[PDB]
């Protein structure tokens, strides 16, 4: 007996179910790290990622909510990008967009 | 992109078909339904989802909640699920998915510049507890009820005085103007009863007028049929409730004659099983009508080892009766009775007593509603297995049968449900936060009105508010002019109407009671059976359809040793 | 910890005990408050040992004697009151003349 | 229908020609009088007398008194005497029988459905006490009075300041101003003193229109005869209090020339004795005098064998001394005298001093003024054995003349008596209930203004409020607008016309004092003695009509180590 | 008439020449005027000069003082004198020579029979600190600052909620206005900060015209250039002060991005060392910018043997990383850096950082903001030796460098200079009276807009106030409405202009936050400098002009072991 | 002694750990509240003795085993964390996972 313990069903979870998909090869160009959060508009992450910014353009990455990825000095990653959804608005982060798209 | 099942409940509490047991107990829940949609839940922290332009959006204050409870595990009377809670204006406004809607799908509560965030990701989370039975004895009450999850308490007295000792009653027009001016003090709703033994209507209007929204009958100021006459006629028309402790005495009838007397009309039977009071034997069989709304009051629940004992030298010490003279051990042997106190618990499993509370301080535990609710559930189970009305390998049924009992069943009950006592769109933001090891014995976090009113808080000079030692403290919506925003002061309909509010300048926000004289049993939400109960005469056997209805009692419990210091 | 109003005054209460245990270990008569104290004490730690209630209502008489407090002391203490966790919960322990 | 006088004392609390025991005290009073009807006393609780058509009537609440302390054995300058009170919006209404004129005979106490209970049968009940020697250096001294039985403070001061420290002073208009304000928050009555010591008159009215209702002149602002003068003429113009310490170093004249300088002008002399402060050796001569209140603060009393070393070594820190130099010995010598504290003992039990205070945390202990009272009562009857005036085999007389000295005495003296200071139809209803065998010590209940406002409370989880740990703690009475409703803030004369209160925003009710300068030494309650008293220059030896006044120390008192834990 | 130099201190406090140890750290204040007249010193007590006619004068209240200090020795950043300090109407009149101008030479300070005594000699005096980096997470923490010595607390939050234990936000209007009636019930003066995160405007102005006097840009919301330009755009509309806790993830950007969005605007950067938030390794470069008031937090100040230790494993609990994965190990090393932590406490000596605050209960202990101030400077005493600024033997510069740091700068920095933050002319009297042993660790008197607030207070029915226990309990400037009168509520111009006070019924003084915008690194007094400072984005090595910055980490500090009981 | 709110409060802390170390010397498998309370303790004496931030986040792993403790009590207790006055000057310890 653990008190408030959980019984968890075995299996696993689809994330982000019938969304579109792209994958990016991306590279830090930088000398300090970078680390970018589920939800961020990934067009408009730090200038030293280097990457096809333009099929980026309206996507976050396909991650758990919540999770990171990170990018040491020099490191090379492909990623999975998923595409925003609601309005597809798109306010904040480096003012790039500003409104709808 | 794919997540296991383990992982998913470790970050975002559990889902559809996981299960969890309830504290220490033998109850586990089963995760019904989740309002999400997978993988755009929102967190927040660091590099997390709420974050401007993501999981939270460019609205104004009008357009978003003030807060949001995310990712909480709900337990109600409708439902046991995944969803997230927004309020506003101190009120529920949704059960959802909360987020941006420019960027997140299916959003129902908007997150803006104006939210805070409580992280409800792996905890419980229940309406506050709502007790009828309140004796105000002393205001220390007040924090008490309020830590055990108690958000609302009715009941009478004007402090530690011999007729607040024994009974429910606020007496006359000055003590009732008194109390609902300390009741601003107090971090818990608050609604008043009256004493309503008189044979003169104009005594008992009088005390509604001036403010309270009940009237309690109790046998230490005689519980006699004249009396109980005046206040229910005064009761359909001032449409407050009437709360019954019947003449155990049998001095002016016996229990045919009190339910004579009562004519069919609506009422509240406090400690219906009868130790806490009432027609000795058999007035446990007042739970087969259908104007009659019974609640227990607590040193009863669940039936233990321990219960006679304390409670054969409970009334010896409260009635001074000393056991050397043989009448008073006739009369110890009258109010106290192994058959009744164990059938009690059975009649609660099957949903014939409706209501719980304490009678506190007045052979009842005020911070112990909530904790002997779940422990008769829980002996309950061990005892007669799963209820008819059971679907699934889980106790949903037999859970959202007892929760029940301490919130929106009291609300009905007292004609404050359109105000409190359930998570619902429109009422009061009064919500308890539990970490599931510590359900029903210490929450996590009690909210008031919108605000946090008291939690668990460490160390306050140290780097985090973990470090020990970890005691219940008060929190803002406990201080001056923010309490006075988060809290209701009930009221009758006459006392609203003549500026009760007004003249005794009372600064907290006021409630009006409705329709307390429409409820019937049918009515108690999972705890409307009336059934065919007789009591034996000689033997205090209690039967219903001629089957013994009784229980064991407990050795050992849950929510207990592995919980409290002392 | 957690701790609740009603455990943090049982912490009054076993510090109190404290006082008394010590002076009563130099041989001191004790006085009301003292004796109040060390008797109730005393039987939450049965409570937490899990004896019954019973047992607690008849093993509270035998904690102090008339000799070992002050003139009048007794009966000043018609009985003593105290509620502790049992493992079935709390209960209320009422201990008649506890001294004499 | 008889029953024994054993049997009945222990259900309904003593009567006529019954004798009690004063907590441990060699102290015994004697019942007087009982305002009962055998057979009609009325008593509350399961199956007892005060019940709908029974002991409780039919009439509306302006026909019933709110509050009813039953079986009251009351102890005040008047008498002792068994009777029940009742208590009507905050006020004493009659000391006489409770219950239902409808079928009781002799009822002067009418007991409604607006009446709530005190069960008072075995009690004591007092009036609250006064202390008029308050230094307000923090805000817990509230608490720890109202928990002795004092209602009522008045005294000076603005938190812990070297000013404050030293004297009952609270200077000048906005330091006034702040602390009527602060005065809102605390659960006694209180009365403020000014700063005296000014030889320009218009500076002490500006001080009284602000809202104290008295002066204190100190030595330490400079106690000289034109500031004596100064300070008196104002008190004669606006109807308020002066009180005094002298100076001791005789710098400005000798007792004589203060004395002249009060030129038969009404005021309240402190620590008469002069240990607290006073011209040396002989402030004591002042209570000779027709014009003189007398009071004495309460380290000197009663004398005992640890008196001494603990004045010599609280001198020798409280004015920086140090035993090393002669002259300061030749000062701890001047203020601390063992001839003038062992005569004070027996000038209170002869009626020369009249009244008793603290001087708290200034040289006095603010929960000790009642204890110690009683304390001298004892060691009085113990040394000198019966009074003259006393009459039967009782305590009666000295009882009635010791305890004017903290209840009517200060408040004649303060020109509060229309209000508070004893129990008398139409005053506040400021109660204090006692058990026997605690009497003095530790109460049972203490009533502010009709409201239980302080108590001692069990565990507040408890199925009743009597199991450990039982300790003082503030209930509803104490409580925010229930508390301002049932103190009371004293203003001078002026401060009330002036409109002090509405343009302070005081929420507490408002009584103003009056009567100030009639009151002389023969208006002193059973304490009006003017003996012609000396002190000898050389060996201060205390002399009246020539006999030698003294007393022997106690080394053990009662209402000392039985009680208290520390 | 003469007097040695060693019985003058010891009399009146030391004079001009005189050295004083601070607490038990290596740092030495030479006394560098003295503003009385040999011979002329005022003393109260018993015979003493402050009495009618003599140190005390004939004046009515309008033209003498409320309060005086006496003989104080005064620690401010613009000298270390001994002088009398003169209080009315809650403000700070003089400092000068107090007394009586019938009879004393160059009075500036009249007493008078309105004016309280505060006995200062051989005490410090300075200034109320002002913390502002709060999180509102408990109420507690108010007086755990007060007794500190912090007498204004500038922050944001809620209560226990997942926002506040991350963030200074008070978000939106429903909060702002329930914390702005909170506050009234807290005895310090207040200021709440908004959510500042969102790219929408209008979202921030409707937070400032609801209250706060300042927005929080925090990480945990999304510190991105689009949140800081719209934050600013509304700082620089309606004079409010911006907070930041940038992007420590580099998500955005790096710290020449922030610091490109910030374009040269005024801002606050809180914990610029980066510990507690901001660009991994390098936001401490921040402090090199003209527009940039650069503050710490207090868990990093010192640097200690222990330091890293329980900063490695509160990021671990904060985030919940855990040891096992490699990336949150690296996370770990990324905000947490010896290099940095080293360099900070150089920067604080060098005038390079101008601020020290808490981050209360979120990273950062709120008693301790005073206390590692001056563990600071003795550390850097030892370690560096004299100032460049030092003139004598003394220490005095950096005494002045490092009090500005919780006084006057953080005061400048968020608009409230006109009103607290030093001990001058016309400002609100929020004084700290200490001893010197005890200095910057437990205060002996703690006074709010001129009433006690908080003090040690020995027992309550002690004949005096110093004996045991003596613990911190709340005075007179701490209830009801003395509180309302004696603090004050800091508001923006927007809700003052639009009668937000009026709306929401605020008791307390009102006051308005101007000179945000225009307030540079050169305005911070004695902490101005520009350094061209540089890390290195692989070694983490801090330098300025090429110069490596680092220090040594102390074993063990002084206000440490000697005085706390845990 | 001048105390501080924070240092009225660690004494309700030492008083807690009291009442457990008296019921662990009887024999009894502690409770969630007794254990808190008990390692809480012992780690504020291990600073006023000097004892590093490293050395008590490892030792305090030591001071109650599974086998003194109640069924569920070390899966309640997570990890401990209090402050204390160090040598040099207040500092968090946290234990993680300290009843094996
Ligand atoms: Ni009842
Ligand atoms: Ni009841
Ligand atoms: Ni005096
Ligand atoms: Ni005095
Ligand atoms: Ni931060
Ligand atoms: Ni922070």
């Amino acid at each position: 007996m653990i008190p408030g313990e959980y019984h968890v069903k075995p299996g696993q979870i689809a994330l982000n179910t019938g969304r579109a998909t792209c994958r990016v090869v991306v590279e830090n160009h930088g000398d300090r790290p970078i680390q970018v959060g589920s939800h961020y508009h990934f067009a408009e992450v730090n200038p030293a990622l280097k990457f096809d910014r333009q099929q980026a353009a309206g996507y976050r990455l396909n991650i758990p909510a919540g999770t990171a990825v990170r990018f040491e000095p020099g490191q090379k990653r492909e990623v999975e990008l998923v595409a925003f959804a609601g309005h597809r608005a798109v306010f904040g982060f480096r003012g790039e967009v500003m409104g709808p798209l | 992109s794919n997540i296991s099942r383990q992982a998913y409940a470790d970050m975002f509490g559990p889902t559809v078909g996981d299960k969890v047991r309830l504290a220490d107990t033998e109850l586990w829940i089963e995760v019904e339904d989740d309002l999400t949609t997978y993988g755009e839940e929102v967190k927040f922290g660091g590099g997390k989802v709420i974050r401007d332009g993501m999981g939270q959006g460019q609205m104004l204050a009008a357009d978003c909640v003030d807060l949001v409870l995310t990712n909480a595990l709900i337990v109600d009377h409708w439902g046991i699920v995944k969803a997230d809670i927004g309020v506003k204006d101190g009120r529920i406004f949704a059960i959802g998915k909360a987020g941006n809607p420019d960027i997140q799908p299916n959003v129902t509560i908007p997150i803006g510049a104006a939210t805070e965030v409580i992280a409800a990701e792996g905890k419980i989370v229940t309406a506050g507890g709502i007790d009828t039975h309140i004796h105000w004895i002393c205001p220390q009450q007040a924090e008490e009820a309020l830590v055990s999850g108690v958000t609302t308490m009715v009941g009478g007295g004007t402090g530690p005085a011999a007729g607040t000792h024994a009974t429910t009653c606020t007496p006359g027009p000055w003590y009732i103007s008194r109390m609902l001016q300390a009741a601003d003090s107090l971090p818990v709703n608050i609604g008043l009863l009256g004493k309503g033994n008189v044979s003169q209507p104009d005594a008992l209007r009088e005390q509604v007028a001036a403010g309270v929204i009940g009237l309690k009958i109790h046998e230490d100021w005689g519980a006699t049929p004249a009396a109980i006459d005046c206040a229910l006629t005064v009761a359909d028309e001032m449409d407050i409730q009437v709360a019954l402790h019947s003449d155990t005495l049998n001095e002016s009838g016996f229990v045919e004659d009190t339910l004579a007397a009562i004519g069919g009309r609506t009422i509240h039977t406090f400690h219906t099983e009868g130790a806490g009071g009432g027609h000795a034997p058999d007035i446990i069989t007042a739970c087969a009508h259908p104007n009659i709304l019974p609640s227990s009051t607590n040193p009863t629940l669940p039936y233990t080892l321990n219960t006679i004992d304390e409670h054969l030298d409970m009334l010896m010490v409260c009635h001074h009766l000393d056991p050397d003279i043989a009448e008073d051990v006739a009369f110890a042997e009258s109010r106290i009775r192994r058959e009744t106190i164990a059938a009690e618990d059975v009649l609660h499993d099957l949903g014939a007593f409706s209501l719980t509370s304490s009678d506190s301080q007045a052979m009842g535990r005020v911070g112990e509603v909530i904790l002997r609710t779940w422990q008769v559930a829980h002996r309950m189970k061990v005892q007669r297995g799963a209820l008819a009305e059971e679907t699934g390998d889980n106790d949903n049924f037999r859970v959202k049968r007892y929760i029940a009992k301490y919130t929106i069943n009291p609300a009905l009950t007292h004609g404050i449900a359109h105000e409190v006592g359930s998570i619902e769109v429109g009422k009061l933001a009064d919500l308890v936060v539990w970490s599931p090891a510590f359900f029903g014995v210490k929450p996590a976090t009690v909210i008031k009105g919108g605000m946090i009113a008291i939690a668990p808080m460490g160390d306050i000079n140290a780097s985090i508010p973990t470090p020990q030692p970890v005691h219940y403290r008060p929190m803002f919506g406990a201080l001056g002019s923010a309490r006075h925003h988060c809290r209701l002061t009930f009221l009758s309909q006459a006392a609203a109407a003549n500026g009760v509010a007004e003249r005794l300048n009372l600064r907290s926000a006021i409630a009006v009671v409705k329709g307390c004289r429409t409820v019937q049993k049918a009515d108690m939400v999972h705890n409307s059976l009336q059934p065919n109960i007789t009591v034996d005469a000689q033997t205090y056997e209690v039967r219903v359809d001629g089957e013994l209805i009784t229980s064991e009692p407990a050795d050992v419990l849950p929510m207990a040793q592995r919980y409290f210091l002392f | 910890m957690e701790l609740t109003p009603r455990e943090k005054d049982k912490l009054l209460l076993f510090t109190a005990a404290l006082v008394a245990e010590r002076r009563l270990a130099r041989g001191l008569k004790l006085n009301y408050p003292e004796s109040v104290a060390l008797i109730s004490a005393f039987i939450m730690e049965g409570a937490r040992d899990g004896k019954s209630v019973a047992s607690l209502m008849e093993e509270g008489r035998h904690v102090l004697t008339r000799e070992q407090v002050m003139e009048g002391v007794p009966e000043m203490i018609p009985d003593i009151q105290v509620e502790a966790t049992f493992p079935d919960g709390s209960k209320l322990v009422t201990v008649h003349n506890p001294i004499i």
